[PDB]
């Protein structure tokens, strides 16, 4: 079971671990879906309508 | 403008009103959401400075 799982070390019980061997938990990257227009906003705002909602 | 009015003894307003036009558009998109559009036309509630 060594051979075949544990990473072959120099020392075993090493003081501290590379950051190659320590599992990393890699989640995907988050989309994010922005709800209002930028300038839109701005444009109808200033017109004199009074957004809400 | 300038009224002239008839000088009663108790103090008083005088409410006038100008005709406007105000409406207004409620879009709801999605289950659960409803935004309005309002808008005011000579005497507008919001403006660039608000």
């Amino acid at each position: 079971q060594a051979a075949v799982t544990s990473t072959p070390r120099a020392k075993l019980n090493p003081r501290n671990w590379p950051s190659t061997l320590v599992y990393q938990e890699i989640p995907g990257p988050t989309t994010v879906l922005l709800p209002r227009d930028a300038l839109a906003e701005v444009r109808m705002t200033n017109s004199g309508v009074q957004l809400a909602g | 403008m300038t009224f002239e009015v008839d000088p009663m003894d108790e103090p008083t307003l005088l409410y006038l009103l100008f005709e406007v036009f105000d409406v207004v558009r409620v879009h709801q998109p999605h289950r659960g959401v409803i935004e309005a559009v309002y808008l005011r036309t000579p005497f507008s509630a919001g403006n660039a400075t608000t």
